[PDB]
């Protein structure tokens, strides 16, 4: 609710940032295999951005990959609920 | 010494054998190992990585998987296990310290690996003072001559490391199954033999150090 | 496998002035390039990482340059203490990969060698055998002719010479010379000569000791 | 409602891979021409990840694709409701 | 239509020795190469899926390398029941394709 | 044997031919059947693909296209109609079993077809013992020979693929329109003639397979 969600995809963020470098080492040609990108990689996922920056090849990565696209679009179809309430107030008054 | 791994192995040819790192400094979660391989006069060998607190290691594909990692999570060292050798994996073998950023920071000392069925052979060194009747410019030149000792490699230091100025350790020559290489150094001939100087010369192969004060010919 | 490709091999110049390694990746890596140092006999040392960002205690004279597929480090001047291979290392793809490298050597003034002849030692005639030991020390360059001799006449055999790398202290070269014999054979002769005909001199420069 | 869109967006993102594969081969030049990418395909674009792996390039595999869109984002549309109201009322209790 | 190309066309070995068949594509395909085995008379005989994966049931001698458009067959090392030839076949874009193929003497 | 297919066939230039594929195993509705085309001395030729279930079929752009695929749903058997041919159509014909994710996992015997006018002659097969008066080593090398036969190929097989130590069957040779090769085999002089050595001739073209022992000259 009020910063619950919030916290949430942080955790998503953080364990799939970690995962994902774990899931795509090994995998000749993986560029998300440094805990920074692979970082930055689980927020274009989370917001949709499909900036086409980074992406997983193999397949767990490409199951971590899903794990942040639904905890995270769902964390962030709340997160952003909360911002536009709170700030539809405060402006509004 | 942050990354700390043996100096020197002896691996008959076929057997297999297993190397160390220790790594003292910060222990974090997220810390990579690596290996990477330096035969003789060649450049470096990415070999494998590995996750040590997670557990999970993955080889490089291109050469021949002869190897496999592994870890002591509680005890901070980690492994490396080559298996049934020939003497095309005669190398110096370094761990590295990866971030997990991509680069290696931090970089063990090398374990030189020498696949041989020779027998293992302690050094023998002798002073070497000038003669009895060489004229004495300011500087003075002496060393000390280690004959005689397999495997590869041996520490050469003077005064124990002090005296630091004025040193070439030679490349060691091989024959019959024995190497051979000298150092040198050079201090002014006012200071020396009115200061002691002493090379002392360690074989991590047979775990063998030794002194040598280099005195005038008495 | 990404290929970082290290051109030149080798790298001549004199002291004191700009250098510069390029390495060139197979395909783009943006700036994911680190270059390594590694002096003979020691382990590699992080210079320059991401490409561009310094190192905490790296000489100011290294200057991380480059971006894409073309790299260059650069030292703004040179000095003796930075002769050493350099390595590069990607870490944009899976597995991370490493250059062919490339060593630095340095053009400076012609010098003559420093000649030392030495007995073999009263603790080594004590088993079977007599070496005798002369070292050429700090010449440049490094090409130099050793020449044995026992009274007089020129003894080609059982010589064991051995060459440093390039010093990096003072950008010259060094040589040892051992001399296998046995004490059997030391005994029945008198003398012993070691000459070493160089670029600096026209006459070679000669040392000797006799036991007697 | 419950566990009931999700299946739905399931059935959505196996049909989709399936067909899409059939859509697209025997035009030279579809990367999207085996079933394993085929599903991660059907994923990225129900997610609006827009990652830039893989996408059509017949007509049939475009209409394919609308299909996975507004099937898959209605789904997910209502999905990542279940997801929030669920877990932001179990979190808060 | 991708372009396969295998060089050398042919590899002389002397047995027991490693091995390695380069192909090379003509833009990169991942890791979406196959290799296959065919012996005189006998039909094609997958070896490496996915140009790293094994095969359940082909001898652990060979070993799949590569990835995007340098890929590699590697055999550690060679026995006379290894002469034939040897095939790639890219799966990354339709139409599939083959390599021109590579035979090994001995 | 998984994916299987007939031995030879013989069309007249100009002339149409149907080639099967029957498939024991699964028969997934996921399966694509694929046909790859082999010249002699060639390399392998991805003509098309159909996937039986489904229905729809895909053929190889850059070629003459002179085929089209169908099957059979419930009879597990897939079939590729070659319409009008040359004889740069004459090759071996597989049938491959890609399970939808990009690889050709099970394969065909493979279908030769020769087009020509002339006709179908089957093989006459002629036993080789050695001669009356060659001494006999520890080893004893004895063949068969498959004279004028047409059109390739033939399966030669010794005691019925039983005895497949020693065997080299060799090139036909083609002259006036009939083929020409001969068999090896070879055993210990000690077994044989005490134990029997028959080889056995198979001709798929005429549909005709033939036996003949290799008795001494008695
Ligand atoms: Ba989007
Ligand atoms: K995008």
């Amino acid at each position: 609710a009020a910063g619950a969600a919030t916290v949430l995809l942080v955790i998503v963020l953080l364990a799939g940032s970690y995962l994902a470098v774990l899931a795509e080492r090994g995998a000749p040609g993986a560029q998300l295999i440094t805990y920074p990108r692979a970082l930055w990689w689980s927020v274009e996922t989370a917001t949709t951005v499909g900036y086409g920056d980074l992406y997983p090849v193999t397949l767990w990565g490409r199951l971590v990959a899903v794990v942040v696209m639904v905890a995270g679009i769902t964390s962030f179809g709340l997160v952003t609920a909360a911002l536009a309430t709170w700030f539809v107030g405060r402006e509004q008054e | 010494v942050q990354l700390q791994q043996p100096g020197a192995e002896l691996v008959k040819p076929g057997a297999s054998v297993k190397l160390s790192c220790k790594a003292s400094g910060y222990t974090f979660t997220s810390d990579w190992i690596h290996w990477v391989k330096q035969r003789p006069g060649h450049g470096l060998e990415w070999i494998g990585e590995i996750i040590p607190s997670y557990g999970r290691a993955n080889y490089n594909e291109k050469i021949q998987k002869k190897a496999t990692l592994t870890a002591d999570k509680s005890s901070s060292t980690a492994f490396m296990q080559l298996s049934s050798l020939t003497s095309e994996d005669s190398a110096v073998y370094y761990c590295a310290r990866e971030r997990g950023d991509g680069y290696f920071a931090v970089w063990g000392a090398g374990t030189t690996v020498t696949v041989s069925s020779a027998k293992t052979t302690p050094p023998s060194v002798y002073p070497l003072a000038p003669g009895s009747a060489a004229q004495t410019n300011s500087m003075v030149t002496l060393g000390c001559l280690v004959k005689g000792y397999f495997p590869e490699p041996v520490t050469v230091t003077w005064n124990s490391g002090s005296l630091s100025s004025g040193v070439h350790t030679f490349p060691a020559v091989l024959q019959s199954d024995l190497y051979t290489l000298s150092s040198s150094v050079t201090v002014p001939s006012s200071s020396w033999p009115s200061e002691t100087v002493t090379c002392n010369v360690a074989h991590p192969a047979s775990s063998t150090k030794v002194d040598k004060k280099i005195v005038p010919r008495d | 496998d990404i290929l970082l490709t290290q051109s030149p091999a080798i790298l001549s110049v004199s002291p004191g002035e700009r250098v510069s390694f390029s390495c060139r990746a197979s395909q783009s890596i943006g700036t994911d390039i680190h270059w390594y140092q590694q002096r003979t006999n020691g382990s590699p040392r992080l210079l320059i990482k991401y490409a561009s960002e310094s190192i905490s205690g790296i000489p100011s004279r290294f200057s991380g340059s480059g971006s894409g597929t073309d790299f260059t480090l650069s030292i703004n001047s040179v000095e003796s203490e930075d002769i050493a291979n350099y390595y590069c290392q990607q870490s944009n793809r899976w597995p991370f990969t490493f250059g062919s490298g490339t060593k630095l050597e340095i053009k400076r003034a012609d010098a003559a060698p420093t000649v030392s002849i030495f007995p073999p030692s009263s603790e080594q005639l004590t088993s079977g055998g007599a070496s005798v030991v002369c070292f050429l020390n700090n010449f440049y360059p490094k090409d130099i002719n050793v020449k044995w001799k026992i009274d007089g006449s020129e003894r080609q055999n059982g010589v064991l010479n051995s060459w440093t790398d390039q010093d990096s202290k003072d950008s010259t070269y060094s040589m040892s010379s051992t001399l296998t014999l046995t004490k059997d054979e030391y005994e029945r002769h008198n003398s012993y000569t070691c000459e070493a005909t160089h670029k600096t001199s026209t006459s070679p420069i000669v040392k000797s000791f006799n036991r007697n």
